[PDB]
């Protein structure tokens, strides 16, 4: 299925 | 910010990408960017690709028996994820380094440029007579694994995912949308007059619009009623110029405008969805997977002309009809768009 | 004489045309010669063109809300009017040359030929359970001025005009069209053979046909009844071979034939429309706007066989069957045309 | 043994043909082969040509008053039979030159090559609400004689035979077909295992098919009902990839599954067409002229990928489908062939 | 509309 | 119609 996850911020 | 992602049934590959909504300026569209997750001793030979096909699917992709897609394919390209390839087009780019550094070594960036001369994500409205989705011009990124770009599809390496690609308004607004007309008859030296205006040429999806209507009807005849009504054109192209026109909005008065006076008016009409759930052939604006959506969004046309007929295109026009007594029934039609404002 | 006029509805652009109908002799058709008249301070910038496109349109033009025309565009040619071009094709033309001394200065010639690989006016017949005009090769004139080619239509610019391209009857009579038909049966040394003839191999509508038949029974099966009719075929072709066809007169008689006997007569069967108003697929001769005509005109074809299957072709047949009894049945099949003769 | 032979309406003109159906070895396919029986005053200035055209031919061709077929040519070659050509390709063949034997001088050798690249002979099943016979890929063997290719087609010199052709299973067996499901739950971990086995990869008509299901309902729902059927693809390809899926054969049985619970069974289902005669969209394997036949043969692909997809591509699917107690539906599908074994 | 004009005899 | 002939056995 279609979902998310983190990312970090730079 | 978040990342939206999508894996493979066997849960060996995994796609991310950056955006699910891609927009144009008119001049360059944002570029589709994404990494993809693999674990190298799953292949071991193969290779990775991914597709940026866009088709004129028909129907629906539930296992549906009926007759499926015409899957007529408008445009399609490759690039070798896996082994590594040049580093163009051109860097990995802000996304995809944050994304490498997110997972490490088992990512690979691809890249895809969408030329302007392409369609936007339109989707007619399946009618209830028939059964299952509808036939529309839609976007797809499919990412896959195998030795050959001919190899055979399976579905534990293949693994889909949709975008679309939409249109927002400019910040200039057009020039005033206007016409007039002048009936005469037969052989009399009288005749009839009439005048539209608009308020814009840009308009919201719900926002109501009010047409300026007036008539001069110095002569004889009489008008007995006004028609007022919004028409849809959906210019569709496979190999073959067609379009499917269909009213969406008509609003009527019983108003008499005598012989030898003038009549004027302001009208107040709404194109919505709610009243025409039933009319096949309506054009809407490209779904997600089947959840609802406003009216299909006004496609502008680039400044150069050139053709960039390649799928499904749309626009609205207003047309106010009246009905003359004893025949010369004249109508007045008008353009104009509808659709988004720039987000933030 | 006269000349046929269009004119804008700006009215300040106007096209003449030398004729509405145009000939083909089999070997070279009669150019397309017309002229057109403008005021330059209208435009001061733009340039004049006009078009001849022939299209398998379908539908109708006058705003109806159902599915419009499959624009198939057949064949296509390009001119500019304005600003004046070299002389040729050659010179301005004898009926060119008289609008230029009507006119003055203010007039712009304009030549073309018509290949000689091109359909004929056809129109299929609109169905009752449909709506509106239905589909049919057509040919149309358009007068548009303009910057460049590709520059978007203007309603007040383009100038429409509807022409057609007719066949006349060679002078020439052809051969006698007759067949026969010798048909055995399983084991019996018995057989059965009959003759049919025709007055001629060309007829104007309306005028009646006289069928020859002829039948030889030296066997031992009955005759039942005898069926005549005359049998349409419409060679369509776009970009596939198809071929609707489809009866339009038949007539009975319950004549028996017996056994070991011979049997000759001579029938009376004429097409016509007024019985067969609501056949839907019926080919009839070009329409101008929407005015009645014959059935369609039997396009003959040029000696030199090449393609020609660009549009629309028609053809009739006339079948009798003999209804034999205990099976049996044949049947003789036999062509022939049926178009207006030359005029003056 | 014995030569098929067909024969002009005229007695003049017949052409003997060495094979009525011809197989593929999935590298090279038997050449087709015949020889034309002519007395030369009959034609004294002509010349003869056979045919070999595949068309997507729809309808039938006794003169049925409808909408006849579509009649793009797939595949079309030429070969001058008369007057002698070079002796390629390469030399007669045992057969031509054992009519020639028989015959003498009045017999003329033809050869062609069938291209690799080419359908199978299947035809979708006519409708009951529809008149006549429908579409479907066919060959064709058609034997002229005149002056020039392009010269017009006449009865009694034309001459028209159908021919077949059909694949015959390779005698290694394939891997065993089998598959696999786990699904889980919202969020619960109670999960739900399913196992599906079949008895072979390759099946003869008629013969059952013996699928081993097993379930392993370690979950909290309950499973209501099992559906179990067979699903057939049709890969339609004319210019546009097309789909039409339908079922044939479906068996159920009302069997509950209870949570935390594990179940196993093996089904019996066969694919025959006596139940299924009205279902229009079905594919039968290709006809003489009307007969009737078993299900479309499944046609295997040959090794290397390329296209191959310029016909009517036929193909067989089995899916198992559990009824899940308030949502969570799932279903396993898996391939599998169907067509004859190797005759003698 | 489509209509006629005068046209002269040379 | 589609029938048959002879053919001889070399």
């Amino acid at each position: 299925t279609t979902a998310s996850s983190s990312l970090a911020k730079d | 910010t978040r990342v939206f992602k999508k894996s493979s049934p066997n849960g060996k590959l995994t796609v991310y990408l950056g955006k699910r909504d891609f927009v144009d300026h008119l001049d360059k569209v944002d570029p589709v960017d994404g990494v993809v997750l693999v674990d190298p001793d799953y292949l071991k030979d193969r290779k990775v690709f991914v597709t940026l096909t866009v088709a004129f699917r028909y129907g629906r992709e539930d296992c549906d028996v009926l007759g499926l897609s015409f899957r007529k394919d408008l445009f399609i390209a490759n690039y070798q994820a896996f082994p590594p390839t040049p580093n163009p087009p051109r860097p990995p780019t802000r996304l995809q380094e944050r994304l490498l550094r997110k997972l490490g070594q088992h990512a690979h960036p691809f890249f895809f440029t969408i030329p302007q001369n392409l369609p936007s994500s339109v989707t007619l409205q399946p009618g209830p007579e028939d059964t299952g989705k509808a036939l529309g011009v839609d976007f797809e990124i499919r990412a896959f694994v195998a030795k050959s770009l001919e190899e055979k599809s399976h579905k534990r390496n293949s693994v889909r995912l949709v975008i679309r690609k939409v249109q927002f308004a400019p910040e200039k607004p057009g020039p005033q949308p206007s016409a007039e007309t002048t009936r005469h008859f037969l052989m009399s030296d009288r005749s009839l007059h009439l005048e539209a205006s608009l308020d814009k040429e840009l308009y919201y999806h719900g926002e109501p619009l009010n047409v300026n209507v007036h008539v001069t009807n110095n002569s004889t005849k009489t008008v007995k009623k006004i028609k007022v009504s919004v028409r849809q054109y959906a210019d569709i192209v496979l190999f073959s110029t067609a379009q499917y026109k269909v009213p969406v909005a008509q609003v009527e008065q019983d108003d008499q405008v005598s012989p030898s006076s003038t009549f004027s008016k302001v009208y107040t009409i709404t194109p919505f969805l709610a009243n025409n759930r039933e009319k096949r052939g309506l054009a809407l604006d490209g779904k997600l997977k089947h959840e609802d959506t406003n009216l299909a969004s006004s496609t502008i046309v680039k400044e150069g002309a050139n053709k960039e007929v390649l799928g499904i295109l749309v626009s609205y026009r207003v047309k106010v009809k009246l009905v003359v007594s004893r025949g010369g029934d004249v109508s007045v039609e008008l353009p104009f768009v509808l659709m988004h404002p720039k987000p933030h």
